[PDB]
């Protein structure tokens, strides 16, 4: 914290600024009240959000449009934050990106197969995740046309390392394979960026944020093989990471999951994820776990972990947001708080 | 008799996506189309919801039960209306963001003659 | 039972509404891709109603597809699982209500 | 504002009792301290009183407040629509299509004779019907402004995509501006012309390759009869059963075949669909320039038909007795709103009431939660005494 405020002294306290924006349990509690979009729309114009609908004008207002632009003023304010940046910090900024990266990618080359037009497969891409040679994803079809022609400037270019194209050219079994070994060798890249370069107290509160990261996806993968793939546990290692808390005991066991209590037998060996498996929603599970991972990330001061903690968090609060904006609309109102608030 | 089997789907984007996680629709091995017609507001032609109703009630007799959202039937009335045969069944259900109105049904405008 | 299909579907429909925003990413498109078989298919049967006999339909789920291979969205990825799950049930109402229509 | 006036000013529509007196400097007749007193004379004051509407019922009257303060805003969006409209056709001015006087009449002046005005509109009619007309009038124009756009900027579309078939990037281009039978034919029994683009770096490899790419090629055909700054554009003619085989060879070599073909439907209609995308675009741009002009100033009166109707009919339900309200339209001179709307907040807000008179100076907006609101929708705190501001 002696060298944090040279090129990072406005980059936080901006940052720190975005955080008392998040809102609170009284400010969900607020929305939870709400009666129309409308409603909703006006007690979010109170908060920090603060007339962000206002080119809306009450009658094209969906709960879809509400998720899109209040999450779009997360990726600008994401995009100010990454302007002011420079050095390690950009660098940071950048691989934060790149996960986004491989989801528009694995997004836009689902778009080709099933012959879906390209200016419409294009706006359900996420906006953070640009690349200029994005949509010209659309030119081929198998893996290592689209490598070869597009995917070698990219940033994304050094995690094909394990996609062996065997000539077939893609169906939607396997472009989910590529996606989860994409993000497979980013979330080792990325943890080994964070331990080589990002100083040492956002270091170890990143490596936690990180390695969730890649033991949430270590289990959507093991628990999603069972439904909808048939693959060999030689061939499922490839796509576990080995970076998080989860690996070296955990995900052998994940591996050669073949039913759900192979999983669960697997992950009640583990200590701070036993109990996820056996009641309630387990995508809530995960997301309360990434709030408190996120929430004792603020706590720490000088540590450029409160970007990703930041960005999570707004993110969650989108999804809070869109989710009662959700109940209010179609008027459900049986799980309105279902919502994830540590703030 | 028994030789229909598939369920078409004439409905709004969302709507048809939903359906085809529960799985009803295909594209058939013996001509290469699909049961299902996705439309969108706004962004698609009056046009393809006529061409899509034929073919799915006079020019395939293996749809057993045609769904169509009450708005998007609409558009196509005529068709609708004309089309009075019950198979394939003829089933509008309330499209998305409306509940039932009965002003936009075929079958109904049929039963009020005579009881 | 228009109004209990209406319902049935529009209740499903918002929440495959919800799931596709909260991921982030539009799901329609691949969903239509990988399905190339009817996984809930209809039996027809004749059943006499006064003197003159009905067509009726009888739903059987046959085990061609589970789900579908396109989950893996990671953390999203939950959303999309569970919305099939709720779709599946929402379905199977509006069939054998169907079914009356004829 | 300083660039949305041109001749106009901006105005405060006011309406009080003819009870209703200054405290700002006491003493002073209503009428002489809007001359004298109202930032330092400058003020000018019209009159704006408009006669009785038939009124129904108590219940009724609520209901009436509520479609014209939807129903203004709608109208006010509306005129949104048509100003960026003229806009975007590229029509601006310095006095006009930013500003746009009434009829080609000031503005202040306009206002100042606007004592009910009668288009179709009764001053013995009953209220609603009127408010409902006014409405439905301004939709209607507002549908047709925005439809004859919609077909401009199609039309537009067209005009561009058929210039480069015309003189272009060769990806979309053959002539047809030209036609010859010894560059072009497909009308004879035996022989086709194949149109061939081949990069200028290729070029001269073209020349040499193209008699041998296919069997049967009519000798020293190959010529550029079209170029740009990246394709050439080439004729070869050749025997019909080759015509497969050479564009094939043609595209592995790197050299890009362009279709073309002699046939007349297709020559004559490219030529056309140049020709009649512009006659569309042209035709639609003089209809819609006049149409956005006619449908302002319409709009206009509309407005300003709602506003004044809007005055009166709050004042009648916040004041009660006495029937007949003395109302001004005072305009202020450009950037000097905010301070006369202190001086009018200050004199004549003690009727309202004691404690909902407070200083403002510029509007205050809220819309946080239910504990901040401000609106006609639904509000908790407001103006005291009965005032619209109509900013052009």
């Amino acid at each position: 914290g002696v060298y944090f405020n040279i090129d990072n002294g406005f980059i936080e306290g901006v940052v720190r600024g975005y955080r008392n924006g998040l809102l609170s349990n009284n400010q969900y509690i607020n929305l939870t009240q709400c009666d129309t979009l409308e409603d909703l729309k006006l007690q979010l114009s109170s908060t920090d959000y603060g007339n962000f609908l206002s080119s809306v004008s009450s009658e094209s207002l969906t709960t879809s449009l509400i998720q899109e632009y209040a999450s779009s003023k997360l990726y600008h304010e994401f995009n100010y934050i990454r302007d002011q940046s420079s050095g390690s910090t950009r660098k940071f900024m950048d691989y934060i990106t790149y996960g986004y990266m491989i989801d528009n990618v694995a997004l836009m080359i689902t778009g080709t197969i099933h012959d879906r037009d390209k200016g419409e497969i294009l706006q359900r891409c996420h906006p953070l995740g640009w690349f200029d040679t994005l949509p010209t994803l659309s030119v081929a079809t198998d893996l290592e046309s689209l490598y070869e022609t597009v995917l070698v400037d990219t940033p994304l270019a050094p995690y094909f390392k394990n996609c062996f194209d065997t000539a077939e050219e893609l169906d939607d079994m396997n472009i989910e394979i590529i996606r989860n070994k994409l993000y497979k060798a980013y979330l080792e890249d990325f943890y080994n960026f964070v331990t080589e370069e990002i100083p040492e107290p956002a270091k170890e509160c990143m490596q936690t944020l990180l390695g969730f990261e890649a033991d949430r996806r270590s289990i959507n993968i093991a628990l999603n093989s069972l439904q909808s793939s048939d693959i060999d546990p030689d061939l499922k290692s490839d796509l576990l990471p080995n970076i998080g808390k989860l690996y070296p005991l955990a995900t052998f066991h994940l591996a050669q999951a073949q039913d759900f209590e192979g999983v669960r037998a697997a992950l009640a060996n583990v200590y701070e994820y036993r109990g996820f498996l056996e009641t309630g929603n387990l995508e809530d599970h995960f997301y309360q776990l990434e709030m408190e991972l996120c929430r004792d990330a603020f706590t720490q001061q000088f540590a450029i972990s409160t970007v990703w903690a930041w960005m999570k968090s707004k993110e969650q609060e989108v999804r809070n947001i869109t989710w009662i904006a959700e109940c209010i609309a179609q008027n459900q109102r049986e799980r309105i708080n279902n919502y994830i608030s540590v703030y | 008799a028994e030789k229909r089997t598939l369920i078409a789907v004439i409905a709004d984007e969302d709507t048809t996506t939903g359906l085809l996680l529960a799985g009803i629709g295909q594209i058939t091995p013996e001509t290469q189309e699909k049961n299902f017609f996705v439309y969108q507001e706004g962004k698609t032609t009056k046009e393809e919801i006529t061409d899509k109703f034929n073919h799915f009630t006079e020019e395939r007799d293996d749809i057993a039960i045609l769904l169509i959202n009450q708005h998007i039937a609409e558009n196509i009335r005529a068709r609708v209306d004309s089309f009075t045969n019950a198979f394939p069944a003829i089933l509008e259900i309330p499209s998305k963001d409306h509940p039932y109105d009965p002003e936009k049904d075929s079958v109904l405008k049929r039963v009020r003659k005579l009881f | 039972a228009k109004q209990k299909m209406g319902r049935v579907m529009q209740t499903a429909a918002f929440s495959l509404a919800e799931v596709s925003y909260a991921t982030g990413e539009n799901i329609g498109y691949q969903v239509q891709e990988s399905v190339s078989t009817a996984r809930f298919k209809v039996r027809a049967r004749q059943e006499n109603v006064s003197g003159v006999y009905l067509s009726q339909f009888e739903s059987y789920i046959d085990p061609e597809i589970n789900d579908f291979r396109l989950t893996g969205l990671g953390r999203g990825g939950q959303q999309v699982q569970r919305a099939k799950e709720i779709y599946s049930r929402a379905v199977e109402t509006l069939v054998e209500l169907a079914s009356l229509q004829t | 504002m300083a660039t949305a006036l041109y001749t106009a000013n901006d105005f405060i529509l006011i309406s009080l009792p003819q009870n209703a007196q200054p405290v700002t400097a006491p003493g002073s007749k209503t009428d002489s301290w809007f001359n004298e007193t109202l930032i330092g004379g400058r003020a000018f004051v019209s009159d704006f009183k408009i006669p009785e509407f038939k009124i129904g019922s108590l219940d009724t009257l609520i209901v009436e407040s509520e479609e014209l303060s939807k129903v203004d805003n709608q109208i006010g969006a509306s005129i949104g629509k048509i100003i960026e409209i003229l806009q975007g056709l590229n029509e601006t001015s310095t006095n006009a299509y930013r500003t746009l006087p009434i009829n080609n009449m000031p503005v202040p002046e306009y206002l100042e004779n606007f004592q009910w005005q009668t288009r179709k509109f009764k001053l013995d009619k009953s209220i609603k019907d009127l408010i409902t007309l006014i409405s439905n009038e301004s939709s209607q124009l507002d549908a047709d402004v925005r439809a004859t756009y919609a077909n401009y900027n199609s039309a537009k579309t067209n005009l561009a995509a058929a210039e480069r078939k015309k003189t272009g990037d060769l990806s979309v281009r053959s002539l047809h501006d030209i036609v010859k039978p010894e560059d072009f034919v497909l009308n004879s029994e035996h022989l086709t012309t194949v149109l061939v683009a081949v990069p200028k770096s290729l070029k001269s490899d073209f020349e040499k390759s193209y008699e041998t790419l296919s069997k049967n090629v009519v000798p020293a055909s190959a010529s550029v009869i079209a170029e740009d700054a990246e394709y050439v554009l080439f004729n070869v003619h050749l025997f019909k059963k080759n015509v497969q085989e050479f564009t094939t060879a043609a595209r592995e070599k790197k050299f890009i075949p362009r279709e073309f073909n002699y046939s007349e439907e297709l020559i004559d209609q490219l030529k056309k669909e140049h020709d009649s995308a512009a006659s569309l675009e042209q035709s639609l741009r003089v209809q819609l320039v006049r149409l956005a002009k006619t449908a302002y100033v319409d709009v206009f009166i509309n407005w300003f038909h709602i506003k004044a109707l809007r005055v009166y009919v709050e004042s009648v339900l916040r004041y009660g007795l006495p029937p007949h309200f003395n109302i001004k339209i005072i305009a202020v001179p450009p950037k000097n709103l905010s301070k006369c709307k202190s001086e009018l907040i200050d004199a004549f807000g003690f009727l309202g009431g004691n404690a909902f008179m407070k200083d403002k100076k510029g509007k205050i907006n809220k819309q946080d939660t239910s504990l901040h609101q401000y609106a006609s929708l639904v509000d908790t705190e407001y103006e005291p005494f009965v005032m619209y501001i109509i900013n052009l």
